[PDB]
């Protein structure tokens, strides 16, 4: 915060083994794909300050959503398709189908 | 409730269809309601297997009323045979499924 | 060296009263402010509030802190700012503002 | 004793120590090497 780049210098110690414990992180939804360590010198109206950046790349797992939100909609569409095997004389059955499906 | 539909009159189209469509809507809203309890894990729990098997049974009873209604007025003998069969097949397979499931998940 | 600079600082704070604004008798203090919005936070529509993360800069003229040494600007620590007079700027409509203390007090004094 | 020797050393170190001034206050910048040992990433809220 206070010290410009002519008063302090930030650098990762090891430059690749600086950040440890990333391959042991177990997230319930995401999954760490990659991490990077960067070294910059940002410029504000009060000077140029050093900066380090630790960056992750989280890829979201799709099992939970396939389980929760894709399958119910897919099966509701399959149910809606049933309205075609019923004879076209049935006026209540088919309507029931299409309307319950829409609302759901 | 989805298995009672088999024993309803074979001519009552409007009743058996409401049975099917509801039992499915109920299973869906209950598969989202029960799912609303657990965190967002990326695997399938045991309750989710039970719910999937029940959802299968329901959609088989539905598909079976649909088959009967598509075979009636053409071969009513085949329709009567499959109805008189499903009425027994379904209960026994759901009983043995419950037995296997509780036995395999209460022993661990 | 660092003893010349310790002596400069101790000469600055020797005989300083932080309860008196600079130029208490014959002057009106002129605080030149400035803001740098690092991130415009999410506008909460329910509470009719909004969050904003700023670099609030102020700059006045204190004649009791004149020195003469090798350096021109003393980029001091944020703990010197509590021994001098600093304007008590408050936000007329702020609800719950926080000043960050990670890892040290996020302040500056030149 | 060793304990008294260490205490004397520490008292000598912290005596005449100016916290307002960084190391090398009138010279080159100081080099601060960083390490991070990430224990956990708790929640990623959308
Ligand atoms: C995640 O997002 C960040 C933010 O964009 C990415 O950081 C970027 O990483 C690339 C490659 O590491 C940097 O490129 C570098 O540019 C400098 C410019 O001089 C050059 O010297 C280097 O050799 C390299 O080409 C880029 O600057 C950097 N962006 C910022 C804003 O720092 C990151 O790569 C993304 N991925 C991960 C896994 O974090
Ligand atoms: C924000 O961070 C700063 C620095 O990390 C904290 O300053 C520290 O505050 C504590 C207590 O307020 C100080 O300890 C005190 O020391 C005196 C001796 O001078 C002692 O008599 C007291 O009983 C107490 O132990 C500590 O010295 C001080 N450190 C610095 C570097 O200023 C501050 O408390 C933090 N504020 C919040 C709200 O977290």
């Amino acid at each position: 915060y206070g010290y410009t780049t002519d008063d302090i210098e930030f650098y990762w110690r090891g430059d690749d083994n600086a950040v440890t414990g990333v391959t042991k992180i177990e997230l319930p939804q995401f999954s760490i794909v990659d991490y990077k360590l960067i070294t910059k010198k940002v410029v504000f109206s009060t000077g140029s300050y050093p900066r380090l950046s630790l960056s992750f790349k989280l890829k979201r797992n799709i099992g939970y959503f396939i389980l929760q939100t894709y399958m119910p909609s897919i099966l509701i569409t399959i149910l809606s398709w049933v309205s075609f095997w019923i004879n076209y004389d049935a006026s209540a059955a088919r309507v029931a189908l299409g309307i319950t499906t829409v609302l759901t | 409730l989805s298995q009672v539909s088999f024993w309803l009159n074979r001519e009552s189209v409007p009743a058996r269809t409401v049975f099917g469509v509801t039992t499915v809507l109920t299973m869906t809203t209950l598969s989202i309601s029960a799912r609303n309890s657990l965190p967002k894990v990326a695997y399938a729990t045991a309750m989710d297997w039970f719910i999937a098997v029940c959802y299968a049974f329901v959609f088989s009873a539905l598909i079976e009323f649909a088959t009967v209604n598509y075979f009636t007025k053409s071969q009513p003998a085949r329709a009567a045979k499959i109805d008189r069969l499903s009425r027994i097949a379904f209960p026994l397979l759901f009983g043995i499924f419950n037995l296997v499931y509780w036995a395999t998940y209460l022993n661990r | 060296n660092t003893t010349v600079f310790t002596r400069i600082l101790d000469r600055l704070l020797d005989g300083y009263d932080n309860r008196l604004r600079p130029g208490l008798g014959e002057r009106v203090t002129e605080v030149k402010t400035d803001i740098f919005v690092t991130s415009f936070g999410p506008v909460s529509d329910h509470d009719m509030e909004y969050t904003i993360d700023v670099f609030f800069r102020q700059s006045w003229k204190d004649e009791r802190l004149k020195f003469k040494g090798p350096m021109t600007v003393l980029r001091l620590n944020n703990l010197m700012a509590s021994k001098i007079w600093t304007p008590d700027t408050f936000f007329h409509n702020g609800k719950k503002s926080v000043a960050h203390n990670m890892t040290m007090p996020n302040k500056l004094l030149r | 004793s060793n304990m008294s020797l260490v205490k004397e050393t520490v008292d000598r170190l912290l005596k005449g120590y100016d916290i307002r001034l960084r190391p090398d206050f009138g010279g080159p910048p100081v080099a601060v090497g960083m390490n991070i040992d990430i224990a956990s990433i708790d929640m990623v809220s959308e």
